[PDB]
């Protein structure tokens, strides 16, 4: 499908902003794994966006606080997640044609991410 | 009178034309049999063609099939062939050579300098489907490496075009000529005739004891004609010459029932998961992983096979012990037992002959002093 | 293929009978009636187109009788006359500080029954001459002479000793697995 | 006196001349031995060693060597001569220079005859000494 | 024939090259597999972590240090065969005999796909000022091999 | 015994046996995952499947670890429906792995992986995998400890981990997170506070929860294995040194149920940041007023044109605390032919150890009771794991075919400690005392009176009291005590009081210690002693302290690093090999005799002290009979010293009563100073209990500097001195602003 497109076009902005509030706020951004779709690909083909699979916003220590992956090129039920750590908060984001990235029936807007990076980085912060 | 031949091995002739010869080998001595018993069962299958250099790949196969049974593990349809086309395809890259040899003693000039061709023609077809000259690293124990090359199938017919013909007009030049010093006293005659000494004079000898025909033990349904015959130097040469013609009747069979498909055991205990979904792959990225590190385990036994009569019966005798690498392997190698005959065979005749007298043995020092 | 079956036949009185799955069987014979039975092998006498090999058993897993053992290989040439293509092998374990075993020499095995003196101990009694088809000092193919190997050499001190470098495991090796062994203890495929 | 420009383009000149006239005696033993003859298209110096120097054989290469005229080389064809080969063991040299000085070692095995070839050019540029060539190193141009 | 180029067959064993991805990425990630396959133990490996930022490999490890003692190779595919990514293949490249024994051991800088000639080739040209023409010709590369340069004339 | 039949093997086996254990003692196999030699068997991992039956077949499978044996049992472990089983049960427990294995630092010494390569599919076109859907994603590489222990929270869930902390050192600092599928290892004590966290990465069967010490070094197999005995303290535990190509790369504990478990502390298994690196590797001399490297050849020369101006007057000797069995005697004997000595060890205490005959472990499990003076954690530290199995009323367990056992039911999960088995007096609120019901923190060098009381000779504190009442009650007590044995005043006693009772252990400041001192490489009588200078012309094989580098003529260092006393007051160095490159025996402090073995290290190749003593014998005169090993053997040999894993006795009744006074106590610890480097080098450098006030100018968490006899270090909060080997004394006062 040409929604399988959309939906890493997507985990790429969906990154692009994880790193935006990262350094904009001042915690720490990182590439936690790589598609192993893509490490052991040799001489096979590859179109797909990035390398980046699970990326993640930690604080000081370093213990995360919120956790973004999408699934690989070669998985079924293809879906972008978010999960915060310690708290059981698990969040499954499908792509639709012309209304977008939704959660659901709900779109996840960069507003919205912020928010929930926010109010997650509030609470599960350790340092 | 110490003297070296003229393939690394040392003779000592006390007699005055012929008498007692003393033979001294082991300037080739490499250990294989030793080092090997330190080696994946995997890494082994580089080492067993260093020992034949010529017609390798007889060792190669050979010493799959012990393990192969030894495990048992079983060989694609498409794969037994492959490993006849290319097996036979060496018994003539080692015939092209002993043949050669009897060209210039002789003095055929212009004819020598095609039968090293012929063989850079089969060699080529190696470096074709291998990427080697020799010692190719194809067989493997589930069967072999990788798919033959789309290239390699036309151009063996232009060489299978060819050498139909093109052996007869060898042998209508050992036999019809005039320089009939060939039918020296070398009687390779323990028991009889020369049949044996084109395959393995051990000592108590034969006619038409072909281990590739009796104890059939691989790839073998061909129609595949023995060329055993009697006499004695004049033969060995001329049998030899012989060998070739059907060995290509092999071929050409072969050739015949090759149908696509796999080509080596899919089971994954004995085999890598197709190198193409490690990017999915259970954790057979466990196996691919493992696979490779530290081999694959045959059960504790002791197995052995009589090969093809690559120069003679050879097979090896391997000692599984439930570990990564061989307890003990043993190679049979024709050519160290053939040389047992020596002695007898130029016992009794001129020194100037008993040049003839010993390549007529097709001795390959690798293999003897293995 | 009789020969072979009048073999065991008898044979089945007091000798031991090993098989192994595939088409390798063979008998084994003790140490004193070798000599004279492996001569009576001479009955209708397989051809003798005897091939052999020396087995040190020392470093082996599962323990048998005596350190050394030999093979022989008794056949019946099947291009003759009374050739069938009747094939076994036949062993004797040898004794570790009696390393003796009366030749077969009686064409035959002279090679072999030398090769075995030169690599491993062996040391047949009566025979032409032992030969030595290798070098010099000691025996090699003994498990316990070490393979004798230099260690490969890089660039900046870095160097690799094949020894401890080696992922394979020999048998009697536990593995890098604390204690352990499993479908990797040996595997041999169904049917 | 040595380094003049008159003792010195001499010697340069007789180098020059000595690269030409070079004999290669081919001493070869197990598979190498083969895929050197196919370089045979058409005293000595210039010994080849191509192939596993058995300790055996070890003693015997030497003699050979030590009975050739001083200006000589050698080039160890393929591994096994180069070094140890895929052959760790009791029974084979680990380097060929451990016996004969070499001037030029031959990374094949067996190495294509055209990888012999290039193989003797490099030994020719450097009897010539117009081959110094690692470490930005001026390199004599025989062995000893 | 060293005045007209060698044609050989592509597959031909040839001096290692190590592989890259479109992205620019080393394909290989420092796992000593390659030399743990090698039956001559002519491959040494050094790994290291990959710089976050200004990274190496795809991974979180890269090869730090890569090398393979040209002498000791028998030149039998099985490490390009145990690779995991597809990192080490085998280029086409052999005329490369040498004079010093420590010479002979390449290393990664002499082995990338980026590279042309060999050490020894090189290393002339180098002062001669004058670039490599390679002793061989392919009817074409492999696909493995693809990123590698050569004289695909075939 | 039980008569339990596995499949074709038959097999006795003891009473409270483990089917698992029963099966491998038969000489079987099943898939081990959870089970842990040492932890509670638990059912967690459903891999050790069997078949049982009684003949009546179970109607499900059971848990080999958790099932205990019965007499005519039968256990068949190859049914076609147990593979299918195991095939299952790896199938799943893969499921939500991640494929790191060429990238992973858990090489092929992977247990999930074997087991998977083992076990794994089961067939009766292959079929790889069958789980299509997305992996489990969490967090990837965050060290716990900055130091040590980087775990991948991508494992499989076992709880060796979480078991192993809560059972063995009882410092839970890991635990599982939420549940289900999300459950994951997390944690609220970030620095890994415990001693002891290191075991962790030895047990986590998978790559979560590895060695960062060594992260990406080498793979597995690459690494050369060379066991021997760590020798940071007396407890001499057994480790196995990965080196390669001339460093050391990592230190895992190796299993050695006797003395050191299968356990390693800390400090012992990361603390060999410095070997790795920066050392002397040619004789340094001193010519032109500084120092200068020299040949061997040189330093001889150079060694006896300085002897040669007095010969045998009065020559010190003072080797290092890990000089091992051999060094010692040579050093010895030396002496004896040299007729004007006094020697000593980097640390013999004023009390010799051989004064309390050696406990064992195996022994300390089987006492009654334990008083302890001196906070084993840092004193031995593994006595702190011993005591673990101590507390818990737990006894060696029954040695099968296959060494110890896997699923030992002796071990329940999360069992009750008895506080009434011990009692702990230390100058501080130590960590053993918290399974301490008769527990009292005292002043520093004030052990005697406690002692005192419990002899019965005088009245003490309440608890002293509880302590005298219980020592009395016991039948079979240990005493332990470490710190204090320098305080003769006090061993004096502690000695009677054993007597009078009784094995003790000695926890020395210096290992090998009980070793040395069956060397006889004591001071006796009249001369000077390690830290005591006053002799002229020495042999130092390590730092002493520098008023005793002054005044003396001629000194000869026999450091393996160079430390700036060197480099100013030595005329003659001569680099050393650390005790992980030295060939060799040891002395454990249960007299127990532990080898040492060389690991292909890289140092400047300059030979050890065996050579060194020899040497600088020749500048002298005589040339006992040492100059290799293998014939310094026959010399132990020759004194009837039990050789492998022997226990020696030997006592020894005389005592050098030295004591000191001082606003300074040297605390005991685990790390050694000469630690402090790399992911070391903030758990090295130098806390409400002992009266000497805040109020002295010292700051909370400030970095200060202080001198001491001992030299001039930094620290921080220090509340009295944080320290290296060899010293528990009481010194000057010198916090220099
Ligand atoms: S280098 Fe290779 S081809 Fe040459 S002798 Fe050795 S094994 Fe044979
Ligand atoms: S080609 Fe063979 S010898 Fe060469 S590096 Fe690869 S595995 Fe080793
Ligand atoms: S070349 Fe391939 S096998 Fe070798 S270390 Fe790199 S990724 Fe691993
Ligand atoms: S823990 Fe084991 S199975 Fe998992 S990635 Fe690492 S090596 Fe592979
Ligand atoms: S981190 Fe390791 S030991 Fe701990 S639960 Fe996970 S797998 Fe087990
Ligand atoms: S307890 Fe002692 S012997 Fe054991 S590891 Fe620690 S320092 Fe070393
Ligand atoms: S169920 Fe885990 S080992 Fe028994």
């Amino acid at each position: 499908a040409s929604s399988e497109r959309e939906l890493y076009e997507a985990w790429v902005e969906l990154l692009s902003w994880m790193r935006e509030y990262a350094q904009a706020k001042g915690v720490r951004f990182e590439k936690e794994a790589d598609f192993p779709d893509f490490i052991y690909r040799m001489e096979r083909p590859y179109d797909l966006p990035t390398t980046i699979m699970t990326a993640s916003l930690s604080d000081g220590l370093g213990e995360p606080f919120l956790l973004a992956d999408v699934s690989p090129r070669h998985a079924k039920l293809k879906r972008i997640g978010l999960r915060l750590p310690r708290a059981h908060i698990h969040l499954h984001a499908h792509y639709e044609p012309g209304k977008g990235l939704v959660t659901g029936k709900i779109p996840l807007t960069k507003e919205r991410f912020f928010a929930l990076a926010d109010r997650a980085r509030e609470a599960l912060a350790f340092a | 009178p110490s003297t070296h031949g003229v393939l690394r091995l040392m003779v000592t002739l006390s007699g005055e034309e012929v008498l007692e010869v003393v033979p001294h080998i082991g300037y080739l001595h490499t250990g294989f049999e030793k080092t090997m018993e330190h080696r994946t069962y995997l890494q082994n299958i580089t080492y067993t063609p260093r020992m034949d250099y010529l017609h390798s790949f007889a060792h190669d196969l050979a010493y799959a099939l012990a393990v192969e049974k030894l495990l048992g593990a079983v060989v694609p349809p498409r794969a037994e062939t492959i490993r006849v086309i290319l097996n036979e395809l060496s018994r003539l890259a080692s015939h092209l050579v002993f043949l050669g040899t009897g060209l210039l003693d002789l003095g055929a000039l212009t004819p020598f300098f095609y039968a090293f061709r012929e063989r850079e023609t089969i060699l080529d077809l190696f470096e074709w489907v291998t990427g080697q000259r020799f010692h190719h690293n194809y067989i493997r124990i589930g069967g072999v490496k990788e798919d033959l090359p789309e290239e390699f199938v036309p151009e063996l017919k232009k060489l299978l075009e060819v050498l139909p013909h093109r052996i007869d007009e060898y042998e209508a030049l050992f036999a019809e000529s005039p320089i009939f010093y060939e039918r020296a006293r070398g009687v390779g005659v323990i028991p009889p005739e020369v049949a044996i000494d084109l395959g393995l004079t051990g000592g108590s000898l034969r006619a038409s004891g072909v281990n590739y025909d009796v104890r059939k033990a691989y790839p073998y349904s061909g129609y595949d004609v023995p060329l055993g015959e009697r006499g004695d130097v004049f033969d060995r040469m001329l049998v030899r010459i012989r060998e070739m013609r059907e060995s290509v009747k092999i071929i050409k069979q072969a050739l015949e029932r090759l149908e696509p498909g796999p080509v080596r055991d899919p089971n994954p205990q004995i085999t890598p998961p197709p190198r193409h979904l490690l990017e999915t792959s259970m954790e057979a990225v466990i196996y691919h992983f493992k696979h490779y590190t530290e081999g694959f385990h045959p059960p504790k036994g002791e197995v052995y096979v009589p090969t093809e009569s690559a120069r003679g019966e050879l097979g090896y005798y391997i000692v599984s012990d439930g570990g990564s690498m061989p307890y003990r392997v043993k190679v049979r190698a024709p050519s160290f037992v053939n040389l047992q005959s020596l002695p007898y065979a130029c016992k009794g005749e001129q020194v100037p002959d008993m040049v003839a007298i010993i390549a007529s043995l097709d001795p390959v020092m690798g293999d003897v002093d293995r | 293929m009789r020969l072979e079956r009048v073999l065991e036949e008898a044979r089945a009185k007091g000798y031991p009978i090993e098989d192994n799955g595939l088409g390798n069987l063979w008998v084994v014979l003790p140490r004193e009636r070798f000599k004279e039975e492996m001569a009576h092998y001479k009955a209708m006498g397989f051809n003798f187109l005897a091939d052999i090999v020396g087995l040190d058993y020392l470093t082996y897993p599962d323990p048998r009788p005596e350190r050394f053992a030999v093979v022989y290989e008794l056949v019946s040439l099947p291009g003759w006359k009374d050739g069938d293509g009747s094939r076994f092998f036949v062993r004797v374990y040898v004794p570790e500080e009696d390393p003796r075993l009366p030749t077969v020499t009686d064409n035959f095995l002279e090679r072999e029954v030398y090769d075995l003196f030169g690599i491993v101990f062996e040391g047949h009694p009566d025979l032409r001459k032992i030969l030595t088809p290798e070098d010099l000092e000691g025996h090699p193919l003994r498990k316990d002479y070490p393979l004798g190997e230099t260690p490969t050499l890089f660039r900046e001190g870095r160097y690799i000793i094949p020894a401890e470098f080696r992922a394979a495991l020999t048998g009697k090796d536990p593995g890098l697995t604390f204690y352990k062994g499993g479908s990797r203890k040996g595997y041999r495929s169904l049917w | 006196e040595r380094e003049g420009i008159l003792f010195t383009t001499l010697e340069k000149l007789v180098a020059w001349g000595r690269s030409n006239s070079l004999w290669p005696a081919t001493f070869g033993l197990a598979c190498c031995a083969i895929e050197m003859m196919a370089s045979t298209d058409a005293q000595a110096d210039v010994m080849i060693v191509a192939g596993r120097l058995s300790k055996k054989m070890a003693p015997v290469m030497r003699r050979v060597w030590e009975q050739m005229p001083d200006p000589k080389w050698v080039i160890s064809m393929g591994a096994c001569a180069s070094s140890g080969g895929m052959f760790n063991n009791y029974a084979i040299v680990q380097n060929v220079d451990s016996v004969v000085p070499v001037d030029v070692y031959v990374p094949g095995c067996p190495p294509r005859p055209e990888a012999l070839i290039y193989a003797v050019m490099q030994l020719q540029k450097k009897v010539r000494g117009q081959a110094y060539n690692e470490r930005g190193e001026r390199l004599p141009p025989v062995a000893a | 024939y060293p005045d007209a180029p060698v044609a050989l067959k592509p597959r031909f064993h040839g001096r290692h090259v190590l592989t890259r991805h479109p992205n620019g990425l080393e394909k290989c990630i420092g796992c000593s597999l390659c030399a743990a396959a090698c039956p001559a133990y002519a491959i040494y490996v050094e790994p290291a972590e990959n710089d976050p930022e200004n990274p190496v490999s795809a991974g979180e490890r890269y090869a730090k240090v890569y090398e393979i003692n040209m002498l000791r190779c028998i030149f039998c595919g099985l490490c390009e065969e145990a690779c995991p990514t597809g990192a080490i293949v085998l280029g086409y490249d052999f005329e490369m005999a040498d004079y010093e024994y420590s010479d002979l051991v390449y290393g990664k800088e002499d082995m990338l796909v980026d590279v042309v000639g060999t050490k020894p080739q090189r290393r002339e040209a180098k002062r001669t000022g004058k670039p490599v023409k390679v002793g061989y010709v392919v009817p074409y590369v492999r696909p493995e091999l693809e990123g590698f340069k050569a004289p695909t004339e075939g | 015994m039980v008569r339990v039949k596995v499949n074709d093997r038959i097999v006795e086996v003891p009473p409270g046996t483990s089917v698992m254990d029963a099966v491998f003692h038969a000489g079987y196999d099943v898939p081990l995952f959870c089970s842990e030699k040492h932890l509670s068997p638990i059912g967690a991992c459903r891999m050790c499947l069997v078949r049982i039956g009684l003949i009546q077949w179970q109607p499900k499978l059971a848990a080999s670890c958790v099932t205990a044996v019965a007499d005519g049992m039968v256990v068949d472990t190859l049914s076609d429906v147990v593979r299918e089983a195991q095939a299952g049960m790896v199938e799943f427990t893969l499921l939500n792995h991640p494929l790191d294995c060429p990238t992973c630092d858990k090489g092929g010494a992977c247990e999930l992986q074997d087991r998977t390569v083992e076990y794994g599919l089961y067939e009766k076109l292959p079929v790889y995998t069958r789980f299509e859907f997305t992996r489990r994603h969490v967090d990837k590489h965050h060290p716990l400890s900055p130091f040590v222990i980087l775990d991948r929270e991508r494992c499989i869930h076992c709880k060796r981990c979480v078991r192993y902390f809560e059972e063995v050192p009882g410092d839970e600092v890991l635990d599982f997170i939420e549940r289900g599928v999300h459950t994951f290892i997390g944690t609220m004590d970030f620095g890994l506070p415990s001693g002891f966290s290191g075991n962790i990465t030895d047990i986590c069967p998978v790559g979560a929860l590895l060695d960062l010490t060594a992260r990406f070094r080498a793979r597995n197999w690459e690494m050369e294995e060379t066991p021997t005995t760590c020798a940071l303290c007396p407890v001499g535990c057994g480790i196995t040194a990965d080196t390669r190509s001339g460093e050391l790369l990592r230190i895992r504990a190796r299993e050695v149920p006797e003395v050191n478990e299968i356990w390693i502390c800390d400090a012992g298994r990361f603390g060999h940041e410095w070997a790795d690196q920066n050392r002397l590797k040619t004789p340094l001399v001193r010519k032109e007023g500084r120092l200068v490297e020299a040949t061997w050849e040189e330093a001889f020369l150079a060694l006896k044109e300085g002897l040669k101006e007095a010969r045998g007057e009065e020559v010190g000797l003072y080797l290092a605390h890990d000089a091992t069995l051999e060094e010692g005697l040579l050093a010895s004997e030396l002496a004896k032919a040299l007729k004007t000595p006094h020697l000593d060890f980097q640390g013999r205490t004023a009390a010799p150890a051989s004064l309390f005959p050696p406990a064992s472990l195996e022994d300390l499990l089987q006492a009654d009771f334990a008083l302890v003076l001196g906070d084993p954690t840092e004193e031995a530290p593994i006595l702190h794991l011993r005591l673990s199995e101590f507390v818990r009323d737990l006894k060696p367990p029954h040695r099968y075919n296959h060494g110890t056992p896997f699923a030992d039911l002796q071990i329940k999960e999360r069992m009750p400690r008895r506080t009434d088995k011990m009692a702990l007096f230390a100058p501080y609120r130590a960590p053993l005392m918290k399974w301490a019901a008769i527990h009292e923190v005292h002043r520093p060098g004030e052990e005697r009176e406690i002692l005192l009381a419990l002899l019965g000779d005088k009245e003490g504190s309440e608890m002293v009291a509880k302590a005298k009442e219980a020592w009395e009650k016991a039948k079979n007590p240990v005493l332990i005590l470490g710190a204090g044995v320098l305080q003769d005043t006090v061993a004096a006693e502690r000695a009677r009081l054993l007597a009078e009772r009784a094995k003790v252990l000695a926890m020395t400041p210096a290992a090998n210690a009980r070793g040395l001192e069956a060397m006889g490489v004591l001071p006796g009588a009249k001369g000077a002693s390690w830290d005591e200078p006053g002799a002229l012309y020495a042999y130092y094989g390590f730092v002493p302290p520098e008023e005793a580098l002054k005044g003396k003529r001629f000194v000869v260092m026999h450091l393996s690093h160079l430390h700036p006393l060197a480099e100013r007051y030595a005329h003659v160095v001569l680099p050393a090999p650390t005790f992980y490159e030295k060939r060799g025996h040891l002395v454990n402090l249960e007299g127990r005799v532990l080898p040492l073995s060389p690991a292909p290290i890289e140092n400047g190749e300059a030979e050890g002290a065996l050579q060194v003593l020899a040497l600088l014998a020749e500048a002298l005169g005589v040339r006992p009979p040492f100059r290799l090993h293998l014939e310094a053997q026959k010399a132990l040999k020759a004194r009837k010293v039990p050789e492998a894993m022997g226990r020696l006795s030997f006592r020894l009744k005389e005592l050098r009563p030295k004591e000191r006074k001082g606003a300074f106590y040297l605390r005991p610890t685990m790390w050694k100073a000469h630690q402090a480097v790399g992911k070391a080098q903030e758990a090295a450098r130098a806390w409400a209990h002992p009266e000497t006030a805040r109020a002295e100018a010292l700051p909370e968490g400030a970095q200060v500097a202080v001198e001491t006899p001992f030299g001039r270090v930094e620290a921080r909060v220090v509340h009295r001195e944080d320290v290296p080997k060899g010293h528990l004394y009481l010194s000057a006062l010198g916090p220099a602003a």
